[PDB]
């Protein structure tokens, strides 16, 4: 296999690269939430509306109520960890009537009223892209009781004592708190927050945002329209790739296959024998004698009561792993969608402006909106310039030359100035710095005192 | 459930409710002949070890109680069902068996046995089910000279299969030399008689030997016990009995569509789906009687000693083993308002419940998500604080827990 | 407001209570005391009950230790939180929103509690909003003076620059200001005249 | 300074080595070779075992 290309970086002791464009990218990060919430009852799945069975069974003591508990356990922490990532919002929010938010183009994650369910597009493409098992937020013991075809899977699931208990928030609930995260972080920026929403008109806010990565603020004012462009164009980028591709929802369906495949191992271990001579519990009640079909129905019992266990301990160990999933969609979205972000490789990848999410199931989605450097270009630099017996250091920036003349411009793109007193301080005499060059430092005082 | 004596306000899992069922159904073949079990036990001399007889028994009730009145055996052995509990179920073939043995070789006749009846001239197998009738006959079965009327044979050149006769005599050849039908050099006739006589001793007796075997309902049904048939009944939750299964559940017509051979339907489970009646050629669904869970929601009981019962996951026309439908079943007991609250007891899909005054009642409401708020956007406009609060915020993590030791020698065993 | 640490203690405590109430289950001997199984019966047959009694207490056992390795992974977590928060909190000041506190974090104050730690997070909350009208940038001479920090702000008559978390107006000035470009490029900005020392 | 890799090697050798030793046990049987109960007595004593 390959690691990746091979590169040789130019490493020199007098020559930097500076970017002189951008490019703005809208990537997508994917996180499990909740899972299904199960409960199963102990006398219909071992026994199944057999007394003698219950009564040899209630002498294991209280194995089926700490069962019980921890399913009861597991089922209320999912619905904690859907609480503790969306219901995050005091208020909800409402988006203004109007649709100018400073060229940028949000009709495609805001959502549509002409449908019932008020989903966005793109959370309306999350939502069929997983193919949902149909559970037991639903109830089907009327479709269960009319024979249609065969027997469904999830009719024989639940006929055994198996069931699937709905989750408290529904899906409308879930899509108004994203819609409300989604209308505040628009209109008021990252001020809601950490208090009142106080409104920001969003050309603003995004130069607030450059600011915030170390670009000053007139390159937003000046190609306002390019990156309003951009951001479109990532945007439908984004829509063809969830409408293209469906197997970049892997952990979502990831979950509900091993939430179906347990409960499915779970109804299939209920046909075998351990041992004894028969499986179904009715035929040895009505072919032997007390003592005899006692003992088989001891060895059936054994059985169902390890298959049970290991079932409740596998569902505790997912439900760790998804309540850790869940504690990072909780952080991401107080850091990310709540405001800025100065971490690396945290909130998307390059430097992090905004995020935006979108709700899935048994999940959430963020679009991290970020900026990435586009075209550099090779410049000699200096690290001081000495001037009259002095050293001057740049404020914010670097001293670059384009081979006869020397200017200051800033890190992370190319806006080159005159070298001036405002722009640069003064620190020492020139014997100190190494690699220190000579120039000329403009002096603004000199020419307003000579007129 | 809580072993307490005051509880706290919450939704608490109880029991579970299950319908019962009111009528029983027995569903048998039409037969009216008896299994001639009497001809079969009483014979002059019974048939020999190597040459043992096959009765083919169907198509007859048999009542197996007189099989005591015609034999004094001691040892009623059987392995795969009891022998009190035959006159319930039904089978689709029973079988005969009559040979007279030693009484030194009465516990050959077993599944996984070896030795000499069991290995060269009677083998069962593992899986035998029905079992065997044997008594003593050194009352017929003795003679001052000798009893030469039976033949066995000593030993053959592999295995026997079980159920296999051997009626044909071979000289036996152990060596490259031919015998050539004359019993010389490593040559032995192999049948040779018991020589029953009452001067041995009490090991050493000969022994009447009947067994029967039986074959499990994996077919039509031919053969049943005594047991008065039932009236068919459906839509309704019944105690059903087709051809000795039981079960509880309700009986549907169906639109399967059956082979001629098939007359039952099995889930992944291995749990009886479709059954065909032994009456009428009609396949009936099975399909068990409405269940779920049952949820108590209450407040404190230093509050009140009111509750709200949740049945999870049922439409509650069926209810009987305010009354309000919901995702998670539904709610008998509280009431449900056209308003939004906080949730204070979390039920089901979007519905909470809680205690409040309108005397005091428990309602149930669709729980609110927050106050609605629009902020008014411009693309002229800001909006920038002028004060401040300094604000202090309580954050509780846990950090350790109790550290425990265990031995496994009194814990286990306690010295 | 202490759930979690009390819930923290009632596990533990429900768990032994369990573990010692198991001992009276039979597990499908004649007795769960086991000195009245071995005075009253044989060697083979009280070996056949004391076998049955040992695999039932083993199963509660080898149940209670994996319930127990569980819920330490779940403390070990909640614990390298707490850790990660005095290490940010308390000895620092963090720029990461919604943590050490809701609002703008200022300090932190750890206080000992039982099976746990507690955290004082004093953050600064911004009360009295007021409307304003807005510019992105001022026309001057034919240039574009955009604010070094703050944001330029009208009250109908006079444009000032503040501050964006607190109304302190100052009149505009190029000590104040910065200047890249001319009046035509820029989307909204207005005609007002800047104040030179 | 480096326990911890020590560590997650030690554990993973630990639990195959004990793993291994859990074939020794008889667990009540007769014997704790499965050839010896084959060959030392019957179907239904040896299936038990
Ligand atoms: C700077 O780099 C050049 C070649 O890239 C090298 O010859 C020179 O020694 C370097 N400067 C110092 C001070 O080592
Ligand atoms: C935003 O994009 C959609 C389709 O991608 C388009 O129909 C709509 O007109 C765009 N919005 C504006 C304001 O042009
Ligand atoms: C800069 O210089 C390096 C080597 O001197 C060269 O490979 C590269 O193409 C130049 N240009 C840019 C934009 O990096
Ligand atoms: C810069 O100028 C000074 C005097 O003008 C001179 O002494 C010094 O050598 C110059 N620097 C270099 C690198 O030549
Ligand atoms: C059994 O019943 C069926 C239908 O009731 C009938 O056709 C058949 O002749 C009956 N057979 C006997 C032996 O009574
Ligand atoms: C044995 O059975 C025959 C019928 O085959 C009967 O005539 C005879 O009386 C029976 N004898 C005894 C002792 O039961
Ligand atoms: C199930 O409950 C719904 C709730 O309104 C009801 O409309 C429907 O008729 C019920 N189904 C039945 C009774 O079969
Ligand atoms: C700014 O807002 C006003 C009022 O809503 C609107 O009429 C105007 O078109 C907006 N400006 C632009 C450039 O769309
Ligand atoms: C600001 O203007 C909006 C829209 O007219 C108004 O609703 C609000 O009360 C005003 N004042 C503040 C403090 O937001
Ligand atoms: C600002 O002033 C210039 C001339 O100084 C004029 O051309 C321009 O139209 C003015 N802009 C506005 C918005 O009044």
């Amino acid at each position: 296999m390959s690691l990746g290309a091979e590169n040789s970086v130019a490493y020199s002791n007098n020559s930097i690269a500076i970017p002189t464009n951008f490019t703005i990218s809208v990537t997508t990060e994917i996180l499990p939430v909740s899972m299904t919430k199960t409960s199963v009852d102990c006398t219909m799945y071992i026994c199944g509306d057999s007394t003698e069975c219950s009564n040899l069974l209630l002498q294991y003591g209280s194995f089926c109520t700490q069962l019980k508990r921890a399913l009861t356990g597991i089922a209320v922490e999912q619905d904690k960890n859907t609480q503790e990532v969306f219901a995050q919002v005091k208020q909800i929010y409402k988006t203004p009537p109007i649709k100018y938010f400073g060229g940028f183009n949000f009709s495609q994650i805001l959502p549509d009223p002409s449908k019932p369910s008020k989903r966005s597009f793109i959370e309306d493409l999350l939502f069929n892209k997983v193919t949902l098992a149909d559970a037991g937020f639903i109830k089907q013991y009327g479709d269960c009781l009319g024979d249609i075809a065969a027997r469904d899977l999830i009719c024989a699931q639940k006929f055994n004592g198996l069931t699937v208990l709905p989750p408290l928030l529904t899906d409308e609930m879930i899509a108004q708190y994203t819609s409300a995260l989604l209308a505040g972080t628009i209109t008021s920026g990252w001020t809601f927050g950490a208090g009142a929403a106080l409104q920001i008109p969003f050309a603003m806010q995004m130069a607030y945002r450059f600011n915030g990565i170390g670009v000053t603020q007139n390159v937003l004012y000046e190609n306002q329209k390019l990156i309003a462009n951009q951001f479109n164009s990532a945007i439908g980028k984004i829509q063809d790739s969830l409408s293209s591709t469906a197997s970049a929802l892997g952990k979502l369906q990831d979950v509900v296959n091993h939430n179906a495949q347990a409960l499915n191992t779970l109804v299939k271990q209920l046909s075998s024998k351990f041992g004894a001579i028969s499986s179904v519990l009715n035929d040895i009640l009505s072919r032997l004698d007390k003592v005899e079909a006692e003992v088989q129905i001891d060895r059936l019992i054994t059985g169902r009561l390890q298959s049970l266990q290991t079932y409740v301990t596998q569902q505790l160990i997912r439900a760790a792993e998804i309540r850790a999933s869940a504690n990072l969609a909780a952080t991401k979205m107080s850091e990310c969608v709540l405001g800025q972000s100065k971490r690396v490789d945290f909130c998307g990848k390059g430097y992090h402006l905004m995020s935006f999410p979108q709700s899935a199931p048994h999940g959430v989605v963020f679009l991290h909106v970020t900026y990435v450097p586009a075209q550099e270009k090779n410049f000699t630099t200096a690290p001081a310039i000495c001037h009259d017996g002095k050293a001057h250091f740049p404020r914010e920036g670097v001293f670059v030359s384009n081979g006869t003349h020397w200017f200051v411009t800033q890190r992370n793109f190319y806006e080159p100035q005159i070298i001036t007193t405002d722009n640069t301080f003064v620190s020492g005499n020139c014997d100190v710095v190494i690699g220190i060059v000579n120039n000329t430092v403009y002096d603004p005082l000199q020419p307003e005192l000579d007129s | 459930t809580l072993k307490s004596f005051t509880v706290e306000k919450g939704i608490y899992q109880t029991s579970n409710f299950r319908v019962q069922p009111t009528e029983s159904i027995v569903r048998f073949p039409n037969i009216t002949n008896l299994c001639p079990f009497h001809e079969v036990f009483n014979a002059t001399t019974f048939a020999s070890v190597y040459a043992w007889n096959r009765k083919r028994i169907s198509n007859c009730v048999a009542d197996y109680s007189v099989i005591y009145n015609f034999a004094p055996f001691f040892a009623f052995k059987c392995y795969g069902v009891s022998p009190t509990k035959l006159n319930d179920l039904c089978f689709t073939n029973v079988y005969a068996d009559s040979f007279v043995i030693r009484g030194n070789e009465v516990s050959q006749i077993a599944p996984g046995q070896t030795g000499n009846i069991a290995d060269y001239n009677y083998k069962l197998p593992d899986d035998f089910t029905g079992c065997v009738i044997a008594w003593n006959s050194n009352k017929l079965d003795s003679k001052p000279s000798g009893n030469y009327n039976y033949l066995y044979r000593l030993l053959r050149k592999s295995k026997l299969k079980p159920f296999e006769r051997d009626i044909s005599t071979e000289i036996y050849q152990a060596g490259n030399k031919p015998c050539n039908g004359v019993a010389g050099p490593n040559c032995y006739s192999p049948l040779q008689s018991y020589g029953f006589r009452p001067t041995y001793g009490v090991g050493h007796q000969p022994y009447r030997v009947v067994v029967l075997s039986f074959e499990l309902l994996h077919a039509p049904a031919t053969v049943c016990g005594p047991k008065k048939s039932t009236n068919l009944v459906k839509n309704k939750c019944v105690n059903f009995n087709f051809n000795g299964l039981t079960g509880t559940g309700v009986l549907t017509e169906s639109n399967k569509k059956f082979l001629p051979f098939q007359q039952f339907g099995r889930d992944i489970a291995d749990t009886t789906d479709a059954v065909r009646d032994p009456q009428t050629l009609e396949i009936l669904d099975i399909t068990p009687c409405s269940f779920g869970g049952v949820s108590v929601i209450t407040p404190g009981t230093n509050t009140s000693n009111q509750v709200a019962v949740l049945y999870q996951g049922v439409n509650c026309t069926e209810v009987p083993v305010n009354v309000f439908q919901t995702r998670a079943g539904c709610l008998i007991g509280a009431e449900y308002v056209n308003n939004s609250y906080e949730c204070d007891i979390p039920i089901g899909a979007g519905i909470c419940a809680s205690y409040q005054t309108q005397s005091q009642s428990i309602i149930a409401y669709t729980m609110s998500l927050g106050a609605e708020n629009s902020v008014a956007y411009s693309n002229n406009s800001i909006a920038i604080p002028t004060n401040f609060t300094i604000s202090v915020t309580t954050e509780i993590l846990p950090v350790s827990m109790t550290k425990t030791s265990v031995d496994c020698t009194m814990y286990i065993c306690g010295d």
